[PDB]
RNA sequence: UCGAUGUCGGCUCGUCGCAUCCUGGGGCUGAAGAAGGUCCCAAGGGUUGGGCUGUUCGCCCAUUAAAGCGGCACGCGAGCUGGGUUCAGAACGUCGUGAGACAGUUCGGUCUCUAUCCGCCACGGGCGCAGGAGGCUUGAGGGGGGCUCUUCCUAGUACGAGAGGACCGGAAGGGACGCACCUCUGGUUUCCCAGCUGUCCCUCCAGGGGCAUAAGCUGGGUAGCCAUGUGCGGAAGGGAUAACCGCUGAAAGCAUCUAAGCGGGAAGCCCGCCCCAAGAUGAGGCCUCCCACGGCGUCAAGCCGGUAAGGACCCGGGAAGACCACCCGGUGGAUGGGCCGGGGGUGUAAGCGCCGCGAGGCGUUGAGCCGACCGGUCCCAAUCGUCCGAGGUCU
RNA sequence: CGAAUGCCGGCAUGAGUAACGAUAAAGAGGGUGAGAAUCCCUCUCGCCGUAAGCCCAAGGGUUCCUACGCAAUGGUCGUCA
RNA sequence: CCGUGAGGGAAAGGUGAAAAGAACCCCGGGAGGGGAGUGAAAUAGAGCCUGAAACCGUGGGCUUACAAGCAGUCACGGCCC
């Protein structure tokens, strides 16, 4: 459950490290975002050079969360952080890598490259 | 005293009428078998007591 | 309009296809039709069914052997089932098939003298900043000289729940004739052991 | 009527009697994973069991794993698409039932807080029982 | 909707326990106690449990009863002269009957509690 | 209205108006398509989260289908706030010789436990419903609810000066909101289990208890109550219309949706759905029960006294409940309590054996303890009883 | 005299309502007596312990001890003070 | 009684000619009653002559649970003396 003001760790080599949610792009009033939901977010801290400077305002897609994801089959999964991946408006990732696991919910949500690029889909 | 207060002295009419449901119910009693007496049900009472059971004092 | 008296027993989940489906089990013991209303004498048509069988012949005034299966009329009394007129000797669960959709009516749990902001979800006062005896209170309830009154229907505090509730269009997931059992899509008014009635749905 | 319960127990007929027993020790096992049009691909999850939550049928259990940077905690029904379940090291000998304390303090601090349970292992010796005497005894 | 759940209670934890105990000692001592109905009604199941333990008469059970009663003299009487009296009786070793009229004081209904037998 | 009508804004709670910001109809268009513009009909439902200021409002960030404008004493302080305004203290700039003064600034500054009437939300008592009962019902009439976005298929095909992209029809996903639910997930779980410190005590060791909160502290945690969890809902469908579009058609040889008639046509009206509901004194219906004058008035209660079917009281209780009410039991009984089994929580008790100098460690042992949950068992307790209550008015 | 938020007095209403003055905490068995949750005794339980324990100043002025009492006082009760 | 003090400053009359002030019995722990008794009188019984009103009771008549009110009034009709 990500909401505006939540900080999110980034899981790619875009050059950011922390972004912080400013809106969730679901409805007109979607309260929280979860895996596969896209969000707007300000960039909070970043590595010297790269695509993403501090205070750039970017779109990312939640790929891990702290609060569990329930599955149809009754099962669940939970990460030890909330992470996002940064994306360009037409919904392709900007980076070239992605670090750490990702939830398979992104597959149904049509995030193929990200999924390929993960080391492990949980 | 402060904020709300009564606005008019209340009629004897309206008073006695509020008290409509104030009348008490007479205590509910029955006769002690094995003893000539009127007690409430479900109670061991010193006119008698019970049978193979505890009570005041009797020979 | 099918329908049967029954008792909420409680819930678990099962697996379908490859997914956990929560279900509430209902026992719809066979229901001896003990009167039929006709439009002729009663005005409207329905069938009065009976449910929980056992009884130490506590039949006094409703001796009403009148219909065949007066089989000592049911503890849990008997209810009608509006427009419905079937094989006039008992209603089983064979009545239903898996897949079918049903409306379920029972009795929501009795919450007692509820607050507003439970009875209604009201916002309640701030836990801090502002003074301190109005945290769970309802705020204003009006304007001033016009209308100089409170409206009918004002959401306020009081007896909440312990009331009829019909939840609608539940999947029947499986039917065990053998045991007069019945599985649906979980979450039916009322507590376990509790009386319910179970009718074909309204999406048609 | 009489057993509000024992009725419901009757419905749970998707029970299992094939899974090794384990408890907050250290199992690892498979799944089922949909994708690619199919409901095929079995994938293995591999971890310390953090907590079993008992309730007959629909008792669940949960498994911790360190995937790359991240911790991952899984939660399992104890039933249904779980093809196999065989366990790694019945260690723990955890002094306690629920052991979430390891979330905060995981690394080698785990290892020397969750030493082997030779007792349960040494009865898995006895359970070796692979004397090949079928059609022979 | 407080109450969908077991065991009545006025006084807070520390002091309510203290009451079941001080009633237990007392019941086991004199064999007859006189109390307000509710108090009596709860005291019933607290003692039955102790009595039962005493019938099995193993060291553990003695230790186990000493938690609530703290007195060895009394605990003995229990294990040696009370718990034997049952031994052919399973459950319900305690009786509670109400009395007529209350206290000129606050009008509280009274019951009495007996060890049965 | 000065023998007092608290006087901005905020919050909470709403309800109304339409001159409509979305959403539904529609006519003009300088409407190719898509997207606008403009007016007409239409509030049913909606109308976001932040930064700045006490602000109203406004500007800005990110969204959105949309980010409407008003009334209700600039709605709402016997509901809260008191930031501003608005007492006494202090300061600046400024005016006055001064004492002091300024909708100019600035820092600070007491907002009252008890509701009598009306109103409103709940729940009962009385009586009536023209014999007396126990059930099941009908629904006059109320209330609730009414939302909306995306993606895809038709088809990149009608249309196109191309550089985009429909109508109609068909599918699959979301967002808020509403009613219910505890299987899952996630909380609490005040004594269910374990571990810990200090001290006093029981009994010296071991083993326990008190207090460190109204749980000493810590780690877990059933039932229940719950949302972050789960299932459902708005509908389909019918009817009458609005703006609007037509058929046939005179008065008026033509023309005209109209004067006679007839068709289309809105998220709007009515019905359909969910809940209340016969005090609907207009007190309804059906099923089934009990029926007799026994003794006295002016002759059917306006009569008492026993009754009948039934019903109270008293008692055990209940996911019912402030009390009341409701529901279920009362020995023909499993209603609570106890006990037993199953679930479940804790996570190998004490004692003894062994190992180590010892703190300890192993074994016995998934032990021992063990609330509510699903059950069983007459061991304990619902003993024994009483009081009500038709005897049935007229053509 | 009917009004002066009149003056003195008595008696209403709110009302069997709010309250009964520290959340340190009680329980049982015996006595006593017309009557006892409230008095005496005992045993369990809790609270204070640079005190809520002990001793002195000031202030108060018989509140001290004992025997009788229970109208009133004691926020209930009272056999106790 | 109030106030350190100067000072402030109430309330409260009435048995009957005579106390003849109610022995004794009864219920009650007493307080109070009921009989007896005194008296011309005891609804003269002791803050007791007279004993108004507010206010609170008990009994009796008429009357009210589908009506809306400055409470009265005018008219009819019923029931009661």
């Amino acid at each position: 459950m990500i909401q505006p003001q939540t900080y999110l760790e980034v899981a790619d080599n875009t050059g950011a490290r922390k972004i912080m949610c400013i809106r969730v792009l679901k409805g007109s009033n979607a309260k929280y975002a979860t895996v596969g939901d896209v969000i707007v977010a300000s960039v909070k801290e970043a590595i010297p050079r790269g695509a993403v400077k501090e205070g750039d305002v970017v779109k990312a897609v939640v790929v891990r969360t702290k609060k569990e994801i329930k599955r149809p089959d009754g099962s669940a999964i939970r990460f030890d952080d909330n992470a996002a991946v940064i994306i360009n408006n037409q919904l392709e990732p900007r980076g070239t890598r992605v670090f750490g696991p990702v939830a398979r919910e992104l597959r149904e949500k049509g995030f193929m490259k990200i999924v390929s690029l993960a080391p492990e889909v949980l | 005293a402060k904020h709300p207060v009564p606005k008019k002295k209340t009629s004897k009419a309206r008073r006695d009428a509020r008290r409509s449901h104030h009348a008490l119910t007479p205590p509910t009693l029955v006769p002690c078998p094995e003893c000539k007496a009127m007690k409430p049900p479900h109670t061991v009472c010193p006119e008698c007591g019970y049978y193979a059971g505890r009570k005041v004092l009797e020979v | 309009m099918k329908g049967i008296l029954g008792v909420k027993v409680g819930m678990t989940r099962i697996f379908r296809d490859d997914r956990a489906v929560p279900v509430t089990v209902i026992l719809a013991g066979p229901c001896p039709v003990v009167q039929r209303r006709t439009p002729e004498k009663d005005g409207y048509t329905a069938v009065q069914l009976g449910f929980l069988p056992q009884n130490p012949k506590r039949v006094n005034r409703p001796l009403k052997g009148h219909f065949a299966k007066a089989g000592v009329e049911p503890v849990r009394i008997l209810r009608e089932i509006r427009d419905f007129n079937p094989e006039g000797d008992t209603v089983t669960v064979e009545i239903f098939k898996p897949g079918e959709r049903v409306d379920v009516t029972g009795t929501s749990k009795g919450r007692g003298f509820a607050g507003v902001m439970k009875r209604w979800n009201f916002a309640g006062g701030p836990d801090s900043h502002g003074a301190h005896k109005i945290h769970r209170h309802p705020g204003s309830i009006g304007n001033r000289k016009t209308p100089g009154r409170v409206y009918k229907g004002k959401k306020m505090a009081g007896h909440y729940g312990a009331e009829r509730v019909t939840v609608m269009n539940l999947e029947v997931v499986d039917v065990i004739p053998e045991e007069n059992l019945l599985l649906v899509k979980g979450a039916v008014p009322g507590p376990n052991g509790g009386l319910v009635i179970v009718r074909e749905t309204k999406k048609a | 009527m009489n057993r509000g319960a024992l009725i419901k127990l009757v419905e749970s007929r998707y029970v299992r009697t094939d899974l090794p027993e384990f408890r907050p020790g250290d199992t690892v096992r498979v799944s089922y994973k949909v994708k690619e049009g199919n409901r095929t691909r079995i994938q293995d999850f591999e971890g310390i069991v953090i907590r079993i939550r008992r309730n007959g049928f629909n008792t669940t259990f949960t498994v911790r794993k360190v995937s790359y940077g991240v911790g991952v905690e899984r939660i399992f029904p104890l039933h249904s698409p779980l093809i196999q379940k065989i366990d790694i090291v019945q260690r723990g000998r955890a002094r306690r039932a629920k052991l979430y304390f390891i979330r905060n303090l995981s690394d080698r601090e785990i290892r020397r807080k969750l030493r082997a349970d030779r007792k349960r292992i040494d009865q898995d010796r006895a359970a070796e029982r692979a004397a090949k005497e079928e059609a022979q005894k | 909707r407080h109450l969908k759940s077991g065991r009545k209670l006025n006084r807070h934890s520390s002091h309510r326990l203290a009451l079941y105990r001080n009633q237990a000692k007392s019941l086991l001592t004199h064999g007859r106690i006189t109390t307000t109905v509710p108090k009596a009604k709860e005291l019933r199941g607290f003692v039955d449990h102790l009595i039962h333990l005493a019938k099995r008469g193993d060291l553990h059970a003695r230790r186990l009863v000493l938690r609530d009663l703290q007195d060895v003299k009394l605990v003995r009487k229990l294990f040696d002269e009370i718990a034997p009296r049952y031994r052919d009786r399973q459950g319900g070793y305690t009786r509670v009957l109400k009395l007529a009229e209350r206290r000129r004081g606050d009008g509280a209904p009274l019951a009495l509690v007996e060890l049965v037998e």
